[PDB]
């Protein structure tokens, strides 16, 4: 069988190939403890310490998974523009250090549009990290127009905890549970103003702390998420989830332009909120040209895409070749990935 | 083995990546023979593929294996039909090639080859200090400010083959990351990953008959033929009746020539063909052979380095596009 | 027309100047088979890529910015309001007529947009007479030299203006 | 220039004595002079500055700088912004604070001293 290791910003997703879920998803936060829930590894979406993801990977294979990692052919995801040499790490340790028979890496997002099932087109992923949106023609990325944000849950959930202790509910400690508002109450508009005006009280959810103080929430529904389409209440100049999509498919051919604008496939745990699809057709369908054809897609099981993406990857006969095997590694070295994993 | 039993299922195959598909299934099963793929890389390189198709076809009789080999390929290789818009190993091949033309140029640290053709193009309209570079920096300024026309015209009048370029629309410009190979997606090699420039869309004509596109539709993307090359050739005309006294000319001319033949591929101005289709010219030709040169258009001896670059390549665009193509079968047979 | 050109710049303001507007409509521009692609192509003789828009407009109203169907639905939804058994053969007797049918290439679209829409099952078949222009016309002409419509008139003396509802049709 | 105040500050909040307090006290010179109804800020930071709450107000005072970033400048944000996290104070080096607290007493004396009956002391004995 093949292993899938989604080492995401906030958590990793593993699992098995063929399956439909994650068998384990864990929190990546590492004599050593790297729990499930029990520093960060990977800043950004690019691993900036190796000596502590070797340890992910170790409660990955032998802890979570309880896999010897030696008998596996491993699949591994990687994130658009990974520095070159952060993909040479991922060759070296897991036939050095790990001695698999084999190897492949996949950008996080193309894995996604697999998983819609289609292999032409721009996916926007988000997550507890970093925000791309990334064009893909071909089942390969346009690297001249993959854009990021730095932008996900984490500085949203961080100004959730702002703009309640400010309406009176305090949060001072590690967790006094904001995220649990985040992605039970908090949802996106069509149009942020009619929501603001919305005199009501009808606009708002309550929910219970753990001894039974309920505390209600309101407006901060919707401005919580929105921080992605207009990123200056957190002090920010990037624009947003709207247009940085069509800044990509505008840095990219006219010809192939048509394509991209009707698969635009939402990813990522940030994006399960509700309304993000509609806010989007909304401010893309604007800027557009108006004789465009459009398609937000938002998969409802957008919250382990890249994982699912993955599986069907690995269940694929055809996937038999595109392995580095290791007996291919010990010549070359790390830099067999940059010839076999496009 | 299936493999490339798969690989040559494209859709998309033409004759240019057929060659280099099928020699890398015989260096697998065969392994003597080398000599033969040699003639394979040249063949190739000087685009006289039909004959190795014939060639490699009919070496599947000689060493008769396994017959998927035998029986596969055959089927493939007449419908391959090469298409000079959608040609892509060729560019891998071509924009690798002015590498190594270039690293032979750096082994020619004379750079003096390049001072006395100075104050030869400082007739029409700091000599080798910094190396090349200072020499592919004017070697431009030659052709673009000698001049934008009007003097090459002349020698565009005495060809019959400039008259017949295909270019068209102004499309526009797209970022690519290597300049050869335009397409901006291609899988790269991050062996080979330029920083990201902002390169021209070139448009085709073909309905200007008799165009080079259809007449060599193997060069890729050579919707023109060289114009600046004309100008190339009045400062070359010069040298020549200055300097054919000199005694190495053949030696200092083709470090010339083959210079601009890499750094036309090399940044992506022009393609082999288009500028040696217009050197193999008749009146262009008669100049250097009353001088006793005889020149050797970047043909270079090792072409092993690039040629599996590109078997490869080959290998990556294909699978990857068998899978990207089944996985549009498990979908299409879910919905 | 006359704004979709008053944008690409030409202007024809005047009262003979729309006469060159109608001129160019009445030829040049046409109906797309598929629009979209169509003007993604595209990325009196003055020339204009606003050829395949003009008649899109009779397929979607809403550049014009009127809310109703394309002709497309229009000819559908009446059929659908026809006897399921009558159905089979208005779609197979379609006939394209009157003047602004006279744009190239309405014939090929009826027959896609309705036959997506149609059922998966019946049978489409649109008719267009190169004289729709006139059709409607000729249409009469024969009638009035029919011998048997002869009777179908209305005599002075049967006159002798409700009979319009009751003689006719 | 007005403009050499305003780089004195961004220039006066990168010192490597810099603590809690001194910032809290700067800036709102640079707020009360940035911009010019805003009277309660400067004092509901002030009474938390004599109960030593650094703490809570400066981090309201990065609060209403962002929302009055329309009067104010995306520099004085920005460095304000960067240099909060980065905040620890020293008994031994924390010294506006002395001052203030040495001209508060002097402040506190003429009020008892426009607190006139002083029999209280007396019976005290």
């Amino acid at each position: 069988a093949a292993l899938v290791i989604d080492n995401g910003s906030g958590m990793c997703k593993a699992g098995f190939a063929g399956d439909d879920a994650p068998r384990a998803v864990f929190p990546s936060i590492v004599d050593s403890y790297v729990g499930d829930e029990a520093k960060y590894p990977i800043e950004h979406g690019i691993v900036t310490n190796w000596d502590d993801m070797e340890k992910i990977w170790h409660h990955t294979f032998y802890n979570e998974l309880r896999v010897a990692p030696e008998e596996h052919p491993v699949l591994l995801t990687e994130a658009p523009l990974n520095p070159k040499a952060n993909r040479e790490k991922m060759t070296q340790i897991m036939f050095e250090t790990f001695n698999t028979p084999a190897m492949y890496v996949a950008i996080q997002a193309v894995l996604s549009l697999y998983a819609s099932g289609r292999t032409t087109g721009i996916v926007m992923d988000s997550g507890d990290g970093v925000t791309h949106t990334v064009p893909i023609y071909e089942g390969y990325a346009l690297p001249h127009a993959i854009l990021r944000l730095d932008l996900a849950g984490r500085d949203l959930t961080d100004y959730l905890m702002k703009i309640l202790t400010e309406r009176g509910y305090s949060f001072t400690t590690t967790a006094e549970i904001v995220r649990d508002i985040k992605e039970k109450l908090c949802y996106v508009a069509l149009d942020f103003e009619q929501e603001m005006a919305t005199s009501s009280s009808s606009l708002e959810k309550s929910y219970e702390l753990p001894d039974g103080q309920v505390i209600t929430i309101g407006n901060e529904r919707f401005r919580c998420p929105e921080a992605l389409f207009q990123p200056s209440f957190l002090g920010m100049e990037s624009c947003g989830i709207h247009e940085t999509t069509f800044n990509s498919i505008m840095k990219c051919d006219v010809d192939i332009r048509k394509d991209l604008y009707a698969n635009t496939v939402l990813s990522g745990g940030t994006t399960m909120y509700p309304g993000i699809a509609d806010r989007m057709q909304k401010e893309i369908t604007a800027l557009a040209p108006s004789t465009m054809k459009i398609k937000i897609i938002a998969p409802p099981e957008r919250k382990y895409s890249v994982w699912i993406g993955g599986s069907i990857l690995a269940s694929l006969s055809t996937f038999q070749q595109m392995w580095i095997s290791k007996q291919e590694y010990d010549e070359s070295g790390p830099s067999i990935v940059h010839r076999k994993c496009f | 083995e299936l493999s490339i039993s798969l690989s040559l299922d494209s859709p998309k195959l033409d004759e240019s990546d057929f060659i280099l598909l099928s020699v890398k299934y015989l260096e697998k099963s065969l392994g003597e023979f080398s000599g033969f793929f040699e003639d394979i890389e040249k063949l190739y390189f000087k685009q006289n593929y039909k004959e190795a198709i014939e060639k490699i076809l009919d070496f599947c009789k000689k060493n008769e294996l396994s017959e998927q080999v035998v029986q596969r390929l055959a089927e493939v290789a007449p419908r391959l039909k090469s298409n000079p818009k959608d040609n892509e190993s060729r560019r891998l091949y071509e924009t690798l090639y002015a590498d190594h033309l270039e690293s032979v140029i750096k082994q020619e640290s004379d750079l003096s080859v390049f001072n006395e053709l100075r104050d030869s193009y400082n007739a029409v309209k700091t000599h080798e200090t910094e190396i090349k570079t200072l020499d592919e920096a004017k070697q431009f300024i030659l052709s673009f400010v000698m001049l934008n026309d009007n003097v090459e015209l002349p020698l565009k009048a005495q060809s019959e083959r400039y008259p017949k370029k295909d270019r068209s629309e102004e499309l526009g410009n797209t970022p690519s990351a290597n300049p050869g190979i335009m397409k901006p997606n291609s899988p790269n090699f991050t062996d080979n990953l330029v920083p990201v420039r902002d390169v021209p869309k070139i448009a085709i004509n073909e309905k200007v008959a008799g165009g080079y596109s259809k007449t060599k539709p193997t060069t890729p993307f050579v919707a023109s033929l060289s114009g600046t090359t004309y100008s190339l050739m009045v400062v070359l005309t010069d040298y020549i009746e200055k300097h054919k006294t000199d005694k190495d000319i053949e030696k200092k001319v083709n470090q010339i020539i083959n210079l601009w033949i890499s750094s036309y591929i090399k940044e992506g101005y022009h393609s082999y063909s288009e500028v040696v289709d217009v050197l193999t010219e008749p009146f262009l030709q008669s100049i250097f052979d009353k001088a006793n040169i005889k020149l050797n258009y970047g043909v270079l001896d090792d072409t092993h380095a690039e040629f599996r670059k590109a078997q490869d390549y080959v290998f990556g665009l294909t699978i990857q596009s068998a899978m990207h193509h089944e996985l549009q079968e498990r979908f299409k047979n879910k919905e | 027309l006359m704004k979709i050109l008053t944008e690409r710049g030409y202007s024809f303001t005047t009262t003979a100047e729309r006469e060159i507007v109608r001129d160019i409509k009445e030829k040049l521009c046409y109906v797309a088979l598929d629009f979209e692609q169509e003007m993604a192509t595209a990325a009196v003789i003055t020339i204009g890529n606003e050829r395949f828009r003009c008649p899109e407009a009779l397929f979607q109203p809403s550049f014009l910015g009127m809310e109703s169907c394309g002709i497309h639905e229009t000819t559908f939804n009446s059929i659908m309001k026809c006897d399921v058994d009558i159905r089979k053969d208005l779609y197979a007797n379609t006939v394209l007529s009157g003047g602004t049918t006279m744009y190239p290439g309405i014939a090929d679209r009826m027959q896609k947009e309705i036959t997506a829409l149609a059922p998966s099952t019946m049978k489409i078949k649109i008719i267009a007479p190169p004289e729709r222009k006139y059709s409607v016309w000729i249409g009469g002409s024969i009638l009035a030299s029919l011998s048997t419509f002869q009777q179908m008139w209305i005599s002075k003396q049967e006159y002798d203006p409700s009979i319009v509802h009751r003689k006719c049709f | 220039s007005y403009q050499k105040i305003e780089l004195s500050i961004s220039l006066s909040l990168d010192s490597p004595k810099l603590d809690e307090s001194d910032f809290i006290l700067l800036s709102v010179k640079y707020l009360e002079k940035s911009l010019g109804e805003f009277s309660g800020f400067f004092e509901d930071i002030e009474k938390l500055y004599f109960k030593q709450n650094y703490k809570e107000a400066i981090e309201k005072i990065l609060d209403f700088c962002k929302k009055n970033e329309s009067l104010l400048s995306e520099q004085v944000v920005q460095r304000l912004a960067e240099v909060a996290p980065r905040l620890k104070s020293n008994p031994k080096d924390n010294e506006s604070r002395r001052l203030y607290e040495t001209l508060y007493a002097d402040h506190l004396e003429s009020v008892i001293k426009q607190e006139s009956d002083l029999s209280v002391f007396n019976e005290l004995r």
